């Protein structure tokens, strides 16, 4: 069993040290991986201070006794990710153990308003006696947002499915919301609206049957 | 050795047996390495499952020892994984990887006390569920230029009601990559997934260029090529 801190934060341009602690580390070296949301883990440290090709030299590794440390000198925005240490157990037949992970937050990144795009139901779905409204939200930072739907000028609240925010490749966030209606309901109102609020400011997009 | 690729069922009913295979291409399985399996449950950490040598010797994770069997097929340059008595907690993304040799003694050269996994597969998603596989329904999202910059429009594809995960989307057989944004799926109250894929294109091309989204849903062996045209 290897222990890590669950959350560590660093400001842009400063140095951070992620620790990995375990009794097995007295016998075998520690490797490190970086993982960004929606991707596979990437090896950054074989062990000691040896890195694969392609890993910038701002990453460095060290170890002593029962602890190992990954050090990032001069953190940049692309270093925001999860980090796992990994080694070989010293007891028994030596299974392989992982650390719990460390979510590394980089401070000082720029804010951003959400970009909203609302699609009305397609003619093919209506002919199949169904109707979906698609509200696509992207490029907002920080990653907190609230979505509300409106039939004409009234809240609907029924048939709404909204995803949790996920981090894009540019460290900003995206989300989506779906409103499922019957073809009768879509044609018996004059408009529907998707209202997206972020950091106190709201963006409202409206569609209409035509 | 240069590339590993997993392949499995995608869906497994509770108390069933998970069966996976990793094809090794570009190198031989008879190398002096430990061919390993790793998984990661949704929203959780990495977990080591086990490893096998090219002679057949294995080493398992003590918490999963009673349910796992790892094999090696030297006739097909492959190694496989079996996990029985599955439950909901076995839903995860499974990876195959390759580890270096090591020493358990105390008097080897220094390079025999490293451990890492430098060659990984792309991973495969296995969800343990008692429900049935459901293919997707693809509907076009007609172009709209109101939310984009000057001289651009947004058109997309709606992938509705599929199970289980995942689906992949591409545009014009991969020839269109700039401006593509595929959003993560939503888990509807019915237990079925849905997502959308949007691409930003010049608004001056909406009447002259053909736009087709290629939706692939491997768990159901389905592939749809939906044309997206203006209103």
């Amino acid at each position: 069993e290897l222990t890590q801190d669950p959350a560590v934060s660093v400001a842009l341009g400063q140095t951070v040290r992620i620790t990995c602690q375990g009794d097995s580390l007295r016998s075998y070296y520690a490797s490190w991986y970086q993982q960004k949301p929606g991707q596979a883990p990437v090896l950054v440290i074989y062990g000691k201070n040896n890195r694969p090709s392609g890993i910038p030299d701002r990453f460095s590794g060290s170890s002593s006794g029962n602890t190992a440390s990954l050090t990032i000198t001069g953190a940049q925005a692309e270093d925001e990710a999860d980090y796992y240490c990994n080694s070989r157990d010293s007891s028994g037949n030596h299974p392989v153990v992982f650390g719990g992970g460390t979510k590394l937050t980089v401070l000082g990144q720029p804010k951003g308003a959400p970009s909203v795009t609302l699609f009305p139901p397609s003619s093919e779905e209506l002919q199949a006696n169904k109707a979906t409204l698609v509200c696509l939200i992207s490029d907002f930072y920080p990653g907190a947002v609230t979505v509300a739907w409106k039939a004409d000028s009234s809240p609907v609240k029924a048939g709404v499915e909204t995803t949790t925010p996920s981090k894009q490749s540019n460290n900003k966030y995206a989300a989506s919301s779906y409103l499922s209606l019957t073809p009768e309901q879509w044609k018996s109102h004059r408009s529907y609206s998707c209202q997206v609020t972020h950091e106190g400011s709201t963006v409202e997009k409206t569609v209409a049957p035509t | 050795q240069v590339q590993l690729q997993e392949s499995g069922p995608g869906l497994v009913k509770p108390s069933g047996t998970l069966s996976l295979t990793c094809a090794v291409s570009g190198g031989s399985i008879s190398s002096s390495n430990w061919w390993s399996w790793v998984r990661q449950p949704p929203g959780k950490g990495l977990e080591w499952i086990g490893e096998i040598y090219h002679s057949g010797s294995t080493n398992y994770n003590p918490s999963l020892k009673s349910r796992v069997t790892i094999s090696v097929d030297k006739s097909k340059n492959q190694f496989s994984l079996k996990l029985s008595s599955v439950t909901a907690a076995d839903t995860a993304v499974y990876y195959c990887a390759r580890a270096p040799p090591y020493c358990s003694s105390t008097s080897c050269p220094d390079d025999y006390y490293y451990y890492y996994m430098d060659v990984w597969g792309k991973g495969t998603t296995v969800t343990v569920s008692g429900a049935s596989t459901k293919g997707p329904s693809v509907f076009p999202l007609a172009p709209s230029s109101k939310s984009t910059s000057g001289g651009t429009a947004a058109l997309g594809c709606l992938v509705k009601d599929y199970f289980p995960e995942p689906v992949t989307v591409s545009w014009n057989s991969g020839a269109l990559t700039s401006g593509v944004h595929t959003f993560p799926a939503v888990l509807q109250s019915s237990g079925l997934y849905s997502l959308s894929s949007v691409v930003t294109v010049p608004s001056s091309s909406l009447g002259t260029q053909t736009y087709i989204c290629n939706v692939n849903h491997k768990p159901s062996n389905t592939k749809v090529d939906k044309r997206v045209e203006p209103k």
